[PDB]
């Protein structure tokens, strides 16, 4: 057994995706607001702001995402974009030092930096565990972008109208993940499980992000830190 | 509603 | 003639609240998102967002605005902020650089700093302008927080419903202003109308940054540069 | 409407 012409295309354009929205030098970072050790927030809204950027970036060069309906396309990101931001920081997720590394210590976030972003252990636990145990599976890069390509076209998240399009959007990309990992990945007969099961994660990491971002998103001397794009993508509106 | 949003999905 | 008791004391309490409300060290600065020479939109944007926190500060201070209602302290807001940022800036105005200077030479604002925010010499001319015709007045800090003060509480806004208690505030920090100037400021016959003329020439500068703030606010890729407080004080929502 | 200023001004 091998990968179609058609299936490694798709893979092709997703890596080519994500390498054209995710910049591994960080050094766009030196334009947010400063860190400061909710001290915190404004860097990390600004930072989160910027990721959502990018990650509308990606989903628009996904093989049928431009396709959707703009509503569906909304859908998608209001509902994905914090567990794809959860899943892209991976790449700069360190074990040695539990803590995401973006190329300076002034860009070093360590637990107790996102607590002083209005964020509770409830959250930061599940979130560095689920960090730790996403690194520990050594994903391919192809592996990496499908999944994040797979989360973003989920079926089941409100809002969406065209449940059988997106539906056969995904199941083609879960096609492509089995298929690479049984023929590419020496030993991950386990693989596609796991993987499987990080996206559930993601979902209980969803909830408890829209959990807290209501309480920051209900104090106005905390909304006011954050940007119109993540009040608009966080926010409740509803098209 | 989602200005934002559209702009950046062109 | 000499002022009376309760004209000093009103004195006291507005150059109290602008001695707590502008901080001459410009120490702040370093948290705004950094200039870059829409270049300079980020930085200023935030400066902008932070000085209209400290004119809310400033107006909570003025003896009865805080018993005015809140439509009536959000309608005088609005329609103002933007010329009591106009007038207090000349505080950091230099006439020998013709420049805004505020404690470092990244946070010195020259002309064409502000082109790359998204401003034309419409604007940019007639402000310069204002600033140094303001600057040659020479004007005691008494002077200056007594015109930011009756500048603030104008009646002649749109929104506002209690004009005669406007109005009557307005008229007693007027009283103050003339007084003053005669008792206290040698050679000061003249100064009185020119302040005047000067609230005249912030009415046109105002007039003329909402014709180009409405540019930038119908671009979604220049208003999500702005903060949700800029947002508020210059969109057009009326309570 | 006015969540931010309404805040700021108590
Ligand atoms: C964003 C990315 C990166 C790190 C991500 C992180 C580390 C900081 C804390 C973060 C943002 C979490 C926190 C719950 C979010 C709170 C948001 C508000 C305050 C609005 O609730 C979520 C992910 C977390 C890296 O810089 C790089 O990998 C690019 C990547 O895109
Ligand atoms: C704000 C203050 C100071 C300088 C003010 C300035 C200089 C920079 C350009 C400025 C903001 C003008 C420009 C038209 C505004 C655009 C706003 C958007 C882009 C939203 O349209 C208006 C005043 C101008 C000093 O830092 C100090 O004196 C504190 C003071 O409060």
């Amino acid at each position: 057994h091998m990968l179609s012409d058609e299936q490694m295309q798709i893979i092709n354009s997703l890596v080519e995706a994500h390498h054209k929205t995710y910049d591994d030098s960080y050094s766009d970072f030196v334009r947010f607001r400063p860190p400061v050790r909710l001290s915190m927030l404004p860097h990390l809204a600004d930072l989160v702001s910027y990721s959502i950027q990018k990650v509308i970036g990606f989903a628009k060069m996904i093989p049928g995402f431009r396709d959707l309906t703009a509503e569906d396309q909304i859908a998608l990101l209001k509902s994905s974009a914090i567990e794809i931001i959860m899943l892209r920081s991976n790449q700069s997720f360190s074990l040695e030092d539990m803590s995401w590394s973006c190329g300076g210590p002034d860009f070093k976030y360590c637990i107790n930096d996102v607590t002083k972003a209005g964020h509770t252990l409830e959250l930061l636990e599940p979130l560095v565990k689920f960090q730790v145990g996403l690194k520990k599976l050594k994903l391919h890069e192809e592996e990496h972008v499908l999944l994040m390509a797979i989360c973003l076209l989920s079926p089941d998240r409100p809002g969406v109208q065209d449940h059988v399009r997106i539906e056969a959007l995904q199941d083609r990309l879960c096609d492509v993940l089995q298929a690479y990992i049984r023929i590419q990945h020496p030993g991950g007969r386990l693989l596609y499980a796991k993987m499987i099961q990080k996206l559930a994660d993601l979902r209980s990491l969803n909830e408890e992000h829209s959990k807290q971002y209501r309480s920051l998103s209900f104090q106005p001397e905390h909304s006011m830190q954050l940007t119109p794009l993540v009040l608009e993508v966080f926010g409740s509106e509803v098209s | 509603k989602h200005k934002i949003l559209h702009r950046l999905l062109q």
